[PDB]
This record gives structure tokens, C-alpha cells and sequence, in this order.
């Protein structure tokens, strides 16, 4: 799994 | 080089 | 605009492997792509920064950048044990030559730092080719190398499709030789081949004929470093064998153990400076559900060899003579392939039934998400 999130 | 095949051992560069 | 991650797998080959990083596009407006990541695993911790232009020309000859170190814990690798520290930076230049072919080149510079190792013949032997002479009768060792490479690389891909690729090939060659004014004196050389051959106009019936080949040795008196060593067996190589089994095994000194008042045989592996793996894969439709495009399921045989050109069977005539290239292992079994809510997951369940002495079996094998 591996979670991505932007800024 | 193609999932999930020769993983290295002394990652990461797959 | 910019983003941040983390991620978790595992794998029989790795244990419980954590990734994390942080990447911005065009980084203050400079075109460049920058990454800073970390992976850790059973036996492997390593961090980089990376400084990548895609575009370095407009017609898309990239540059890249990099900067890492990597904590190497070798027993935990299911190998003889030793301790690599390292750090390094590398700069590569990316060619696209066609749809199906890239090339890179490039400079690197890695500072290796061994320590903890137990000593062993191999590994001495290397040592000892280097002008280094460690005790052998304790593990109260230092040895360090500074290396400037010369890196290449040559991809050929042209599958249908990347996931469950039913058509074509895909090729990856890569070589390194040491620049003079490195400590090592050393050329290594890795091939990996898959290529997909469907049986029905469905494409539901596909052989894949899969190869790795690896050979490296020293130039001049020097050998290759064993922290350079090729390996094969595990869950990715010759399934149904437990990672890095297959070929040579520490010959200790007087000191699995030797703690002894002679040279002690093994079942640790510790790899060699050539390898050879060859799989024959049926891939048949996923019986018992239908839909059936999610899953890949599939019987292989699976072979491999890992040999140390350096071995001397004269000296040690009583020992197997791990120079030997014929001892091919051998492998039956069948796996499976799903797209699982946990990420990309690979099961598979193998009998070795071909191994020599001190390999270790293991039947089955799995990884899910990222390992690599
Ligand atoms: C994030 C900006 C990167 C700039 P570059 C070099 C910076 C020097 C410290 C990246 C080089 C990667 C190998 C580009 C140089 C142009 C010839
Ligand atoms: C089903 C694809 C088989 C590909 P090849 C055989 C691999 C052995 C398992 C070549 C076959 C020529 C007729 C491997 C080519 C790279 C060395």
C-alpha cells in the first residue's frame, strides 16, 4: 500500500 | 526490471 | 505543485518494508524535479535525494542527480554476515533512442564501509587481493573503499501492455567499470530478459521465458567486491528457495558458526561473481472464477546457478568447489497475481526439486505492495 497526498 | 520479477537484493534502484 | 508519501509492503524476501518521500515538479521553477526518500527493510535502510530533469533537452534526454547512503545488515539478508555502510552521488544521463529503446550513462562515486564481518574464505580472499590482511579469528574487523564508476544501462521494452503483459519483451542490460583512482578494479554486467509469447487469440494463454545473467570480475589482481556479489532463490528469482540460497556458501575459519580448531563448511550463502537464472512460465486463465482479468495465474519451472570464478578447489580440494557453474537448482510450482486492495500482491507455492547442499527450501512465497 502507499498513501500519496499533494500540498 | 518487470513486476514481480529479480528484485534486487541491495535495493532500490528497481 | 508538490506532494508527500509513504507506503508499506511485504515480502518473503524483505520482511516488512517501509517507504516515505517527498517530491516536488519543477522545483522553484528550475525544472528539476526533486525527491527526498527513505526505504527500510529486514536488513536495509536507505535515503536519497534526487534532482531530476526529464526534459534536460526538449527532446527528452533527461539528467539526474543523486545523493544517498544505504545501511546494509548482511545476516539479515540470509547471507554470511557482514555490515555495509555506504554513501555516494551519482549523475546519469537518460537517452530515449526510439519508442522501445533507452540508454543511460553515467558517473558515480560510492564510499563503502565494512565492518562486523566474520571471516570467511571468500570474503578474505577478496581482502586479500585488495593488499588487506584482517585477522581471521574474530569479527572485529574495518575495511573501506572509495569507488568512481562508470555506469550504462540499455532498456528495450516493447510489451502490449505493463500490467499482465500478454505480447512481446522486455530487455534490461546493465554494466559498471571502475574509473582508475577507485579502490576496486572491477567490471559487473547484468542482462534480464521476459518475453511473452500468447497461445490463443484471447491472449489467455501465454508462455513467458524469462533469463538473468550476471557476471563480474576485477581487473588487474583485484577481485570484484563480494559487497557487489550477485545472488539468486527467493520469492522475485527461483521461487520454492529461500532468498539468496543458491550458490557458494561461507567456508568460516576457527573463530554456521565455527566458534572449532578448523576451517567450518555452512549453509549461509554469500553469493558469487556470476549468476544465471532461466524460468518457463504457463500463464493459463484463473480456474474456479470468471469475469478473471484481475488475476494471473500461472505453472513455471524455475532454475538457476551462482558460482565463484575465484574459488580455488585445489587449495580446498576438500571442500564443494564453488567455482563449479553446473549446479543448476530446480523448481516446479504455481502463483498467482492480484491487484489487491493492499497493492500489487504475488503468492506463489514451489517445490525445489533440484538443490545441493546447504540450500534452503522455501515453498511458499509471497510480497505485496511495494518491496523494491
Ligand atoms: C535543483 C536544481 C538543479 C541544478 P543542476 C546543478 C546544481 C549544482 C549544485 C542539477 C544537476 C544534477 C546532476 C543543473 C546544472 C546544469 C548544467
Ligand atoms: C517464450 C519465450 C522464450 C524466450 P528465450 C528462452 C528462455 C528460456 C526459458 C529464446 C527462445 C528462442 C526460441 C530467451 C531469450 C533471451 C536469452
Amino acid at each position: 500500500w502507499n498513501w500519496s497526498k499533494s500540498f | 526490471f518487470l513486476w514481480f520479477y529479480h528484485r534486487p537484493v541491495r535495493g532500490f534502484d528497481c | 505543485t508538490g506532494s508527500f508519501n509513504f507506503g508499506i509492503g511485504y515480502g518473503t524476501e524483505s520482511g516488512v518494508s517501509f517507504q516515505a518521500g517527498v517530491q516536488q515538479d519543477n522545483w522553484l521553477g528550475t525544472g528539476y524535479a526533486v525527491g527526498i526518500n527513505g526505504t527500510k527493510n529486514d536488513y536495509q535502510t536507505y535515503a536519497e535525494l534526487s534532482v531530476t530533469n526529464p526534459y534536460f533537452t526538449v527532446d527528452g534526454v533527461s539528467l539526474g542527480g543523486r545523493l544517498f547512503y544505504n545501511d546494509f545488515q548482511a545476516d539479515d539478508a540470509d547471507l554470511s554476515d557482514y555490515t555495509n555502510k555506504s554513501y555516494g552521488t551519482d549523475v546519469t544521463l537518460g537517452f530515449p533512442i526510439n519508442e522501445y529503446n533507452s540508454l543511460r550513462a553515467g558517473l558515480g562515486y560510492v564510499h563503502n564501509s565494512l565492518s562486523n564481518m566474520q571471516p570467511q574464505v571468500a570474503m578474505w580472499r577478496y581482502l586479500y587481493s585488495m593488499g588487506e590482511h584482517p585477522s581471521t579469528s574474530d569479527q572485529d574487523n574495518s575495511f573501506k573503499t572509495d569507488d568512481f564508476t562508470f555506469n550504462y544501462g540499455w532498456t528495450y521494452n516493447k510489451l502490449d501492455r505493463g500490467y499482465f503483459p500478454t505480447d512481446g519483451s522486455r530487455v534490461n542490460l546493465t554494466g559498471k567499470v571502475t574509473i582508475p583512482g577507485s579502490d576496486n578494479e572491477y567490471y559487473k554486467v547484468t542482462l534480464d530478459t521476459a518475453t511473452y509469447v500468447p497461445i490463443d487469440d484471447d491472449h489467455k494463454w501465454v508462455v513467458l521465458g524469462r533469463t538473468r545473467w550476471g557476471y563480474g570480475d576485477g581487473l588487474g589482481g583485484k577481485e570484484m567486491p563480494f559487497y557487489e556479489n550477485f545472488y539468486a532463490g527467493g520469492s522475485s528469482t527461483v521461487r520454492g528457495f529461500q532468498s539468496n540460497t543458491i550458490g557458494p556458501k561461507a567456508v568460516y575459519f576457527p573463530h554456521y558458526e565455527c566458534a572449532a580448531k578448523d576451517l567450518c563448511k555452512s549453509d549461509d550463502a554469500v553469493g558469487g561473481n556470476a549468476m544465471a537464472v532461466a524460468s518457463l512460465e504457463f500463464i493459463t486463465p484463473t480456474p474456479f472464477i470468471s469475469d478473471a482479468n484481475s488475476v494471473r495465474t500461472s505453472f513455471f519451472w524455475d532454475m538457476g546457478t551462482v558460482w565463484d570464478t575465484n574459488w580455488d578447489s585445489s587449495q580446498y580440494s576438500g571442500y564443494p568447489d564453488y567455482s563449479d557453474p553446473s549446479n543448476i537448482r530446480m523448481s516446479a510450482g504455481i502463483a498467482l497475481q492480484w491487484m489487491s486492495p493492499l497493492g500489487p500482491l504475488v503468492f506463489s507455492y514451489a517445490q525445489p526439486f533440484k538443490k545441493y547442499d546447504g540450500d534452503k527450501a522455501e515453498q511458499f512465497q509471497f510480497n505485496i505492495g511495494k518491496t523494491w
